Formats: structure tokens, C-alpha cells, sequence
């Protein structure tokens, strides 16, 4: 029977080896939580790299369909007001029996548009299918610009009206501030979340769950040292999205 | 990828030609 | 190649030889009037209850009274004697599409409105040139679809030139809306 | 060697060892993980400088990756060379000494 | 009714999970000190940096 006990001799060895064993396996965590950062930052940025190619592509395509559009109903209009183009294509077509005018107005506006700079246009109904093809294109860019860029508003009103008005010379700490400081927090979180920049969490940590009354005297010494640590980090978040925005 | 107004004018420019 | 496409081959390539097919022609378009225009004749030939013995001594008559030729005797008979009379007026018209398609086409072709005597002349000629044929009879037609530039259908089937403005058109922007 | 000791638990000390338990599996889980692939991500910018026409923010995101992966390096290198634990590892080596001093007594029989 | 394990009543299973989780804090946010030195950043704004 007592042949059973004798395993009770080795839950002293395992101790031991408790201490010998979580003074590595957390030096090889530290390690592998590096790691998973560079893992993380890197996959949100390729997934913002697809994204904007994806746009881009969808812009051009978008694009090439209006300009074929309002060249098409161009012509459209003119070969029904003009009368020179109906002869003109009675020649071509006899000629071609052995250049028409529809290559020939297709091309010319096609060359009188590759040197336009749309940026450089006006409204959308405007006449000129360079003015009916460039609004498209500005509004679509700015439509695109808004979801992969911050808005120059959104930055305006923290500059001017948040960041400054608490400190100057580094702008130091936050405690000076409204509530609608977590507002500003919240603000964090669009434009790294838009751009695609990944920033620690630091609400990720979890502060420890007292068990027994033993283990008081080093909890606390934890968790008093984890809000040094939870708070002072914050600044030095904070200061950089403040000195990026002056 | 290509940008529209120099590069891809021109291309469909030399796309368009063709009879018969 | 068809039945009537089997009895016009057979009587075209017997009769090219010998017969002066023109001859045959003539007498076979004065057949195909007297067809049109009799509506006994072409109930004749429906007229099922007929003896084939009243049949025969017609065409046998027939022979004596208007121009006839013996291949066209022959041919008659064979129709008959195979039960296959009605489909005379069609085997006379293929005869006819036959020798006229060997000396020249007849083509259909479209325009928007009125042309002009001289375009007129340029499309003809150019038409030929692009034939070749030295017989060619001509069809006008105004659809304004194709908006004005001519196209047309020289009759072999296989060429539907297109010498269109909305088609053309509609190729080409159906061609550049491709990606990249 | 101390995953082995679960047959020494009672109930009245079971959900605290499973918690125990499931925190070091939450490590291991990540550990492992972050050492099977390696580095397959590495991304390459030539590929993408060519394929995106803009090239006005990417650069700016670029100048970011490549200032956070080198502080990333440098805290790695860093840590690969105290008080604020010692005031539990007391806490373990009385336990030690409790364990010893049970297990002397059911060493008797 | 028997009894397995005739150790006595062990009471150091409680302390263990703490320093475990200690540690594990400890470890986490001693990390974060050093991933976090945050130079300056480059955002690209509307208007200016674009």
C-alpha cells in the first residue's frame, strides 16, 4: 500500500526547479513580446499599403470610364449639330472601301488632355469634358485623401485649442486638463487607426488579483509601481502626438 | 501601376488605330 | 446540295455543257411567270386528285406550244415520277440565284437619307473594285441608326462590311473602357 | 519540472493553481508562436514604391517603420546582457521551508 | 474516505500565482519602458505635409 507515498518525496525538488525555471522562461517573454510588436505594426501596415494601392486602382479605373464617357457624348453632340462630319465620313467610308472623324476628335482630345494637370480644372457640368472629368477626379481624390490622411480641421482644433493651452517649453503633463481629455484619447485612436500606425495599448497590462493575505506586502508594491509606470508612459505618448501637431 | 494624364492618354492614343 | 439544292445541281451542271443554259434561263423565267400569273397552274400542281396521265400529256402539249427543251422535259418527269412537282417554283428560283450569282450579286446596302448621282457612282465603283465581279445590281435603303456613314451588305453572307459611324463608335468605347 | 506537480493540489487550492496553470499556457502560447515562422514579414519597399504613384506619404510611413524597428532592436539587444522581486522569492523560499518541513513528517513512515 | 498526498494541509499554492503574475507584470511593463523611448513622429497632415 504505502508503495503508493512514495511520490510524496518529490514535491520538494519541483520547487527548485520552480525558481531555477520562471527566471528564464519570462527572460525568453520579454523576447517573444518584442517580437509580436514588430509582428503586429508590420501587418497593419501592409493591410494599409493593399488598401490604398486598392483605392488607387479603383480611382484610375473609375477615372478611364468617364473619360470615355464625356468624350462619347461629346461627339455625340457635335456629329448631330455639325454637318461637315456627315460628308466627311461619306469620304471615309469610300476611301476605305480600297482617317474618319470619330479616331480623329477621340485622339484630339485625348492629346489636348494628356497636358492638363486636372488639379487645375473647374466644376462638373463645366462644358469641356477636361472641366467634366476633373471634378470627378478632385472629388474622388478628396474622398480618398479623407480615409488615409488626418484632416487638417481635426488637427487644427487640437493645436490650437488643447495641446498648447496645457504647457509650452516640452509640453509636459496632462493632469491640467478637462475630462475631454479622454476625448483627445479617443481622437488618438482614429488617426493611428486611419494612417495605420500601431502604438502600445498600455490598458493591455492587467494589474494583479490578491489571493491570500501573504502575498499583501508584494502586490502592492506591483500595482503602486504599475500606475507609475501606466501614467508616465502616457505622457510620453501624448507629448509626441502634441509634437508632431505643435 | 501609371498615372493617368501623360501615360495613359497616350497609351489608349496608340490603342485606337484599326480597320477592316 | 439540298433536294431542290440536288435537282438544281444536277440540271446546272448537265445543261452548262451542251444546252446554252441561257436558253434554259429564258424559258425557265417564262415558266416562273406563267406560274405567278396563272393560279390554276400553281393549283394545278397543288391539284392533288389529278391523274398523272392528264399531267404528263399537259407538259407533253405544252412542249408544242410555247419554247421548250428536252433536259426541261426530262427534269419535269423526274419531278414527277418522284412525287416532288411543288417544289418547282423553289428549284426554278434557286436556278435562277445559281446563274445569276455565277454572272453577278445582287447586294443590299444602307444609307440615312437621299445620297447623290455622285457618290452614287463613287460607291458603285468602288463596290466594283472591291468585287471584282463585273456584274453587280444594287440595292439603296435608308436606316438612320448608323447615323450617315455607309454600311451595307455585299450578298455572300460572310461580309457585312460596316462602314458605320455607331458602330465603329460603339467597338471602339466598348474596346477602350479595358483595364489598363 | 514544476508543471509535474498537480497531484499534490486539493480542492481548496485548485482554481488558484489553474490559474497559475493557464497564465504560464497563455505565455508558452505566445513564445512558441513567436519563433515558428522567424521573419517571414520583412516587407520590401521596392515593390511598393513602384506600385503606389503617390510616393509623398509613403515615405513618411516608411521613416516611421524604420525608426520603430530600430528602437525595437535596440531595447531586444538591451535586455539580452534587483530588489522589486526578491520581496516574493521570500515569499517562495518560506514556502520551500514549509514543504520541506511537511514533507520531513510524512517522511517518518 | 482516504486521503492521497499524506503531506499535510499545503496553503503555498496561493503564493506562487502571485509572484507568477508579479513576475509577468513586471516583465510586461518593463518592456514598455524601452519600446517606448518615442523620438518624434511624421504625420502626414492635409495642407502641410502633403
Amino acid at each position: 500500500q504505502m508503495k503508493k507515498y512514495a511520490t510524496d518525496t518529490k514535491c520538494l525538488d519541483y520547487l527548485s526547479t520552480f525558481r531555477t525555471e520562471v527566471e528564464d522562461q519570462i527572460a525568453n517573454y520579454k523576447v517573444a513580446l518584442v517580437s509580436q510588436m514588430r509582428r503586429q505594426l508590420t501587418e497593419r501596415l501592409v493591410e494599409k499599403l493593399n488598401g490604398i494601392q486598392q483605392a488607387e486602382k479603383l480611382i484610375q479605373g473609375s477615372l478611364q470610364d468617364v473619360m470615355i464617357r464625356e468624350i462619347v457624348s461629346s461627339f455625340k453632340d457635335l456629329y448631330k449639330s455639325r454637318p461637315e462630319l456627315h460628308d466627311a465620313a461619306m469620304q471615309s467610308a469610300i476611301q476605305g472601301l480600297s482617317m474618319d472623324p470619330v479616331g480623329a476628335h477621340f485622339k484630339a482630345s485625348l492629346q489636348e488632355l494628356a497636358k492638363v494637370n486636372l488639379s487645375t480644372a473647374t466644376a462638373d457640368p463645366m462644358g469641356t469634358v477636361v472641366q467634366r472629368v476633373a471634378a470627378v477626379f478632385q472629388k474622388r481624390e478628396k474622398e480618398f485623401l479623407d480615409t488615409f490622411t488626418v484632416k487638417a480641421t481635426e488637427a487644427q482644433e487640437i493645436k490650437t485649442i488643447v495641446d498648447k493651452c496645457h504647457k509650452g517649453n516640452t509640453f509636459d503633463f496632462h493632469a491640467l486638463s478637462d475630462e475631454e481629455l479622454r476625448r483627445l484619447e479617443q481622437l488618438y485612436s482614429t488617426v493611428n487607426n486611419r494612417v495605420g500606425f500601431e502604438t502600445i495599448h498600455e490598458n493591455s497590462i492587467k494589474p494583479v488579483a490578491p489571493l491570500s493575505e501573504n502575498s499583501k506586502g508584494f502586490v502592492e508594491f506591483v500595482n503602486t509601481q504599475l500606475e507609475i509606470t501606466k501614467a508616465k508612459l502616457r505622457n510620453a505618448r501624448l507629448t509626441a502626438f502634441a509634437h508632431a501637431f505643435v | 501601376a501609371k498615372i493617368s494624364p501623360s501615360e495613359m492618354s497616350r497609351l489608349l492614343e496608340e490603342r485606337i488605330a484599326g480597320w477592316k | 446540295q439540298t433536294l431542290e439544292g440536288r435537282y438544281a445541281s444536277a440540271l446546272f451542271r448537265v445543261a452548262k455543257k451542251k444546252n446554252q443554259l441561257e436558253k434554259v434561263y429564258g424559258d425557265l423565267e417564262s415558266v416562273r411567270n406563267a406560274l405567278k400569273d396563272s393560279s390554276e397552274f400553281r393549283l394545278f400542281v397543288d391539284s392533288p386528285a389529278v391523274s398523272v396521265q392528264q399531267k404528263l400529256d399537259v407538259l407533253r402539249q405544252l412542249v408544242n406550244r410555247y419554247k421548250f427543251d428536252p433536259l426541261t422535259g426530262n427534269l419535269l418527269t423526274t419531278l414527277v415520277e418522284n412525287k416532288r412537282l411543288p417544289m418547282l417554283a423553289r428549284v426554278a428560283d434557286a436556278f435562277d440565284a445559281m446563274y445569276r450569282k455565277e454572272k453577278g450579286e445582287v447586294k443590299c446596302l444602307v444609307t440615312s437619307a437621299k445620297p447623290l448621282s455622285a457618290q452614287q457612282q463613287k460607291e458603285i465603283v468602288a463596290a466594283l473594285q472591291n468585287r471584282a465581279g463585273t456584274q453587280a445590281r444594287l440595292i439603296i435603303d435608308y436606316a438612320v441608326s448608323p447615323q450617315i456613314m455607309g454600311g451595307l451588305v455585299v450578298r455572300l453572307g460572310e461580309q457585312v462590311l460596316d462602314f458605320s459611324v455607331a458602330t465603329r463608335l460603339d467597338r471602339l468605347q466598348s474596346q477602350l473602357l479595358a483595364p489598363l | 519540472s514544476w508543471m509535474s506537480l498537480a497531484p499534490f493540489v486539493a480542492p481548496n487550492n485548485a482554481a488558484a493553481w489553474r490559474k497559475l496553470r493557464d497564465g504560464a499556457q497563455e505565455v508558452q502560447t505566445v513564445i512558441e508562436r513567436q519563433s515558428t515562422p522567424g521573419k517571414p514579414q520583412q516587407i520590401d519597399w521596392a515593390k511598393w514604391e513602384s506600385q503606389i504613384a503617390h510616393k509623398d506619404i509613403l515615405n513618411c510611413l516608411k521613416t516611421f517603420y524604420t525608426n520603430q524597428v530600430q528602437i525595437l532592436d535596440r531595447a531586444l539587444g538591451a535586455l539580452e546582457t534587483c530588489e522589486g522581486a526578491e520581496k516574493g522569492w521570500a515569499l517562495f523560499d518560506a514556502a520551500l521551508s514549509a514543504c520541506a518541513k511537511s514533507v520531513e513528517k510524512s517522511e517518518e513512515l | 474516505t482516504a486521503a492521497k498526498s499524506a503531506l499535510s494541509d499545503l496553503n503555498w499554492f496561493s503564493d506562487l500565482a502571485d509572484i507568477y503574475s508579479g513576475q509577468q507584470t513586471m516583465a510586461e511593463m518593463d518592456v514598455a519602458l524601452k519600446a517606448q523611448g518615442e523620438q518624434k513622429l511624421s504625420y502626414p497632415i492635409q495642407g502641410k505635409n502633403i
